[PDB]
Order: C-alpha cells, then structure tokens, then sequence
C-alpha cells in the first residue's frame, strides 16, 4: 500500500543514512504522525441523487466537494485511498444530473 | 393548431416524424437546456451523440403555441451554435490537453 511504501522508503532512507553517517544520529519523528491515517492531509483516503432536487443535490455535492478538496470524503463525490504513489480516487454518486456531475 | 397542421402533414407522409413529434418543452425547460449549452455542454437537445460529437436534438421540441418544425428548427440553429460551443471548448483545451505535444509552444 501507499503507507507500506512510505514506511519502506523512510526505513531505506534511514538505512542509507546509517550506512553513510558512520554513527551520526538523525532526528526520529514520532511514528504516530506517519501511523495516523486520520492525520493525513489528502482527500479522505448523500441524499438519493434521483430523489433530491437537482439544485439541492448540487448544493449537497458542493459541500461534499468542499470537504473532499479540504481532505474529507464528500457526500456524493469522495476521493478515496491511493494504492502506492497516486492521488485520491474520486467516486461520485451515479444518480446525479449529467452536466452537474460532469462539471 | 400547429400540432394539428404537423399531424396532417405527418398523416399525409405516413407519420414520418417519430422524434420530430413534439418533444413537449416548457419554455422554462428550453431556457434551462440553453443554459446547459451556455457552458458549451451537451444538453438533451444538445447531446454530443455518437454521430454528433456535439449538439444533437431531442425529440423535436415544439414551441409556445406551435408544432416542432419551426420550433426545433430554431432550436437546431441554436444547437449548431451550442455544438460548436462544445467542440470549441474541447479545442480550447488543446494546449492543456496536448501535454505531450511534439508541436512546440505554438499549440
């Protein structure tokens, strides 16, 4: 996973720094920062769109996208975890208006 | 009256409208579809159909007190405009779209 790859990269960097530092100590960050997915800053990685009004559904999706772009999976469109080095994959509700969901 | 005239023409020609049979379009609905294509988008009567790439008409929208022939004809002129808008917006994305462009800073 992306977390596993990041941990492996940090460990490899630490290993290289130890092999090259001749015992030179380096800062060790609290692992809780890298081990707290709720502490990750990416996008977090809805009313029935056929039932809610197109404007009301659009407003709910607008709040959802403000959350997702601010790192919190939205109601209709939510950007989900990335497998390794990737972006958060956005999955949108399929019952929304065509042009509204497209935009 | 106009729907009756269109129906008489259709009865003379064998009901050869199918889609051109009035797509009952509220002037509000037509304005909404116009606002859709206002973004250069593919509305219902401006859908970017397979053999359209751009505005493709709905089932013959009639007018306020008319049949679909002239109504959807003016709608088709506006649909040519909105189809050009959809395609033109895609062409306007040519610099960004052609990120791996072997044409230099021209495109």
């Amino acid at each position: 996973t992306w977390q596993q790859s990041l941990e492996l990269t940090r460990k490899m960097l630490r290993d290289k720094q130890s092999k090259k530092n001749s015992g030179q100590r380096l800062p060790v960050l609290p692992a809780w920062v890298y081990e707290r997915p709720a502490l990750l800053g990416d996008f977090l990685p809805a009313v029935p769109i056929g039932s809610l009004p197109l404007a009301s559904q659009e407003a709910a999706v607008v709040e959802d996208l403000l959350y997702v772009l601010v790192g919190v999976d939205g109601r209709y469109i939510s950007a989900q975890p990335l497998t390794g080095r990737q972006g958060r994959t956005f999955l949108v509700d399929p019952n929304l208006d065509l042009s509204i969901r497209e935009l | 009256f106009c729907r009756l005239r269109q129906g008489e023409l259709q009865v003379l020609g064998g009901a050869l409208l199918q889609a051109p049979q009035p797509v009952l379009v509220k002037e509000s609905e037509l304005v909404k579809d116009t606002l859709n294509v206002l973004l250069g988008v593919v509305s219902a009567t401006f859908s970017l159909c397979q053999p359209a790439q751009a505005f493709t008409v709905k089932r013959g929208v009639h007018v306020s007190g008319a049949s679909p022939e002239s109504v959807s004809s003016l709608l088709s002129e506006v649909a040519e405009c909105g189809t050009h808008y959809a395609r033109l917006s895609d062409f306007s994305l040519q610099p960004v779209l052609d990120s791996s462009c072997s044409k230099g800073l021209v495109f």
